[PDB]
């Protein structure tokens, strides 16, 4: 709360200066700290201000009449800040109401390709900077993976879905900006098995905090053991859950081992101690029969005939003291021999039932990460969790696609127009695309910088979708091959009855198989009309495209009829099925670490792309061709949120190399 | 700096499941043969065991006696006296069993006893017709 709940709420350290903030103002940061707080408080300020009401612009001015002395004294320093916070989309960013119009002549010619929610970010940020921005679409609409399906009163997003919490989200600022129906998530999902019979309590947390346990597991053997190369190749996260599952069943067996060698141990401490019992019996059998014969000879006897019979009278005794010793003893082991036999060891780590329970949980891992567990990087898949936001993930009621369409409202889109060529030069860029629905009509774009947000699997596309001329230099096309596009598909079910708990918004199925987790394994209902909503994940997902809608529905149903009984399961009014991967401008889903890559090719793919002088021994040019989207943002990626960063991010890297950064003086 | 408790991930471990493609069910069944074989050894033994329960059945309650209650005295009668020596004779220094055959004697004055009648009763060569045995 405070000034410091801005600085959380815009990602930033509220006491300390950013790597960002030491580029802009190095003077600051290399200065005395008290100048340093007082920056910090002008900048924590200025960004309270612009987020206490994110639906007007905040101007210079503005900030400057409501900032208070001793930190409004120095005009420049607020300025300077003001500008660089403007700059960088951390503040009038979005849709906003603008005090001062915008300049009637623009400066520079910008294209942008692909209308998706990074593209628009760094559209209306480049408009807002007074640039001459075009965006090329190849779709009939905005928003790219940000679909929403309508018909009727029947909505469902076929893209994102979730607002991932409020806690430092740029999204909490657009949802003030734009009215969106965010409704939260009950995390409360139960899961069905294949029978269509519930998993009860018992089980169902006993497997969950194993799951958890699992992964725990990994990321030990990943940190502490450094399990990342195996085979001169890196350990996927799905590897190392082989292998600890497999070590798991290992101890298991390891202590059924123990403990029955604790019984032989023990039975043949008996069996020995038997065998002194039976062989003392003998002994003592003969040793009455001596002791009886010597006692029949009637006295008056002379003493070497009592001598005996008193001899053999002790030494009898002397034997029946020892056998009652060593059946003490016997006593003992028969007892300790029981129980270890009552102390039995787990029978088995998992049943088949418990496992394919645990499948579904793995299917959540694979459905969040749009990938086979595989394919993860063991050290990296994760690495985007420590800048998770706090609060708890929401859903759009209205559908996402409102926030596209709202952010598109005054830019110049042309859609139906596929990109096929992008040319960039020590001079300018030119862009050649064509009209998606007569492939023959040809236009040519001319522009000082062109922004790609290219989603990453179009990029991947052999042979190239786009082709790019000069190519991309090998460091970009690397990280492009390293990195992870992966699928997800969702099934959309249209019903007229609400015939499920409207208290529970998502609820699991537990695939019959492993090889089959993620089909149709999590239900969602979401929405004011009656839709329930079916996850296709892992690897169920690639496989599901080439099945038929129809084929998809059945199975649909036929879960859907057992976890409720064939009676209430009416034929659905409309089904749509997304197919990503199949879908030619997107080529998948979103990004993932693959296991080879890391954070780093985030990085990479930012970076963006200085062209070669035209005339040789000219100076080195500017840069030229620039690349947002989700797979650029190395800390919150394959989100609507971390595209919206980086489209915002790379505007103002655009807007610095074109309009001049003034604000570091 | 050690993994969540339950889990049992040795650093010597992971690499023998992990030494080779089918190393893991390799280990894994290794074990499940010896389960079996201990198993089996268990049924054995808990046979072997049983068989010998039934032959010691009747324990030893009939080869037992009644124990005798005598008071101990303190005055040797020339019959005492020659259970004494054979006593020796039978069993060298066992002082508890020379006491135990007089039953009426003790082991201090059956200690006693030998310093007593030493060059009487010739105890050292008896004790050295003792220990030949
Ligand atoms: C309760 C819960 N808390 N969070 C939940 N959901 C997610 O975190 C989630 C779900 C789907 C996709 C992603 C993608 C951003 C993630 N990229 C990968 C996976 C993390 C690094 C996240 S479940």
């Amino acid at each position: 709360s405070g000034v410091e709940g801005a600085a959380f709420q815009s990602r930033l350290p509220h006491d300390r200066m950013t790597s960002q903030e030491a580029a802009c103002f190095p003077d600051i940061i290399s200065g005395p700290q008290q100048t340093q707080k007082v920056f910090l408080f002008i900048r924590n300020r200025t960004l309270q201000l612009w987020l206490d009401n994110p639906k007007i612009q905040l101007t210079f001015e503005a900030t400057l009449q409501q900032l208070e002395a001793p930190y409004n004294s120095d005009t420049v320093l607020v300025h300077r800040v003001h500008s660089y916070l403007e700059r960088h989309g951390l503040i009038n960013f979005g849709i906003y109401k603008r005090i001062k119009p915008l300049p009637t002549k623009k400066t520079g010619k910008v294209i942008i390709i692909g209308s998706g929610v990074s593209g628009l970010a760094a559209a209306r940020q480049l408009q807002s900077f007074g640039m001459d921005v075009t965006l090329l679409e190849a779709r009939d609409r905005v928003g790219g993976r940000v679909a929403t399906f309508r018909k009727g009163n029947y909505v469902a997003d076929l893209g994102a879905m979730v607002v991932t919490g409020l806690g430092g989200n740029p999204m909490a600022v657009v949802s003030k900006q734009v009215n969106m129906e965010l409704a939260k998530i009950k995390q409360k999902c139960p899961l069905y098995e294949a029978n269509g019979q519930a998993v009860p309590k018992e089980k169902d947390e006993m497997v969950e905090q194993e799951f958890n346990r699992l992964l725990e597991a990994t990321s030990y053997l990943s940190h502490q053991l450094d399990f990342n190369v195996l085979n001169n190749k890196p350990v996927s996260l799905g590897q190392a859950l082989e292998v600890v599952i497999q070590l798991q069943e290992k101890h298991v067996k390891d202590e059924q081992i123990e403990h029955w060698k604790k019984i032989v141990k023990t039975q043949e401490e008996l069996k020995e101690l038997l065998n002194k019992m039976v062989n003392l019996k003998e002994k003592i059998k003969e040793l009455h029969q001596q002791y009886k014969e010597a006692s029949e000879v009637k006295p008056p006897r002379d003493i070497t005939a009592e001598f005996l019979v008193k001899s053999k009278h002790r030494d009898l005794t002397a034997l029946c003291k020892e056998y009652d010793e060593l059946a003490e003893t016997q006593g003992k082991l028969e007892e300790k021999l029981q129980e270890l036999e009552a102390n039995p060891p787990s029978d088995v780590y998992l049943s088949s039932r418990d496992r394919q329970i645990l499948d579904w949980h793995f299917a959540n891992l694979e459905f969040a990460n749009a990938t086979p567990l595989s394919t993860l990087s063991l050290k990296h898949w994760d690495q985007d969790d420590d800048f998770e936001f706090t609060g708890s993930h929401l859903t759009v009621r209205n559908g996402y696609s409102c926030v596209p369409v709202a952010l598109a409202e005054g830019l110049d889109i042309k859609l139906n127009t596929a990109v096929r060529q992008v040319r960039y030069t020590a001079s300018g860029c030119e862009v050649i695309a064509v009209n998606t629905r007569s492939t023959s009509q040809t236009f040519i774009y001319k522009c000082d910088a062109v922004l790609c947000t290219l989603p990453l699997g179009v990029l991947k596309q052999q042979p190239p979708a786009v082709q790019f001329v000069p190519p991309l230099p090998e460091w970009k096309t690397s990280a492009v091959q390293r990195m992870g596009f992966g699928n997800l598909n969702k099934v959309v079910l249209c019903f007229d009855r609400v015939f499920w708990d409207p208290s529970v918004n998502l609820f699991g199925h537990v695939g019959s198989t492993t090889a089959s987790r993620g089909e149709l394994f999590l239900f969602w209902n979401l929405y004011k009309a009656p839709i329930l909503l079916a996850l296709v994940a892992g690897e169920a997902a690639g496989i599901m495209e080439n099945i038929s809608d129809d084929v998809i529905v059945g199975r649909c149903l036929a879960i859907l009829k057992g976890i409720f009984g064939s009676s209430a399961v009416p034929q659905p009014k409309e089904t749509v099925v997304s197919r990503w991967r199949a879908d030619p401008w997107a080529r998948g889903s979103y990004s993932y670490v693959a296991a080879g890559s890391s954070g780093n090719d985030y990085d990479l793919m930012a970076q963006p792309i200085t062209p070669g002088p035209s005339i040789p021994g000219a100076p080195q040019p500017i840069p030229r061709l620039f690349f947002a989207g989700e797979h650029t943002i190395r800390n919150y990626p394959a989100t609507v949120h971390g595209a919206l960063l980086s489209g915002l991010r790379e505007a103002g890297r655009i807007a610095d190399q074109f309009l001049g950064a003034m604000y570091t003086l | 700096r050690k993994p969540p408790k339950g889990m049992f991930l040795s650093q010597e471990d992971v690499e023998a499941v992990s030494a080779n493609a089918t190393a893991a069910t390799t280990v894994l069944r290794q074990l499940d043969m010896e389960l079996v074989s201990v198993k089996r050894q268990i049924q054995n033994i808990k046979q072997t065991n049983s068989a010998l329960k039934e032959k010691l059945d009747g324990g030893i309650e009939p080869y037992r006696l009644p124990e005798v209650i005598q008071k101990c005295n303190a005055r040797w009668t020339t019959e005492e006296q020659l259970l004494a020596v054979q006593a020796i004779r039978k069993y060298g220094r066992d002082f508890q069993a020379i006491s135990d055959v007089i039953g009426n004697k003790s082991v201090v004055q059956v200690k006693n006893f030998f310093v007593n009648y030493r060059r009487r009763f010739n105890i050292d060569e008896v004790l050295q017709e003792w220990e030949a045995e």
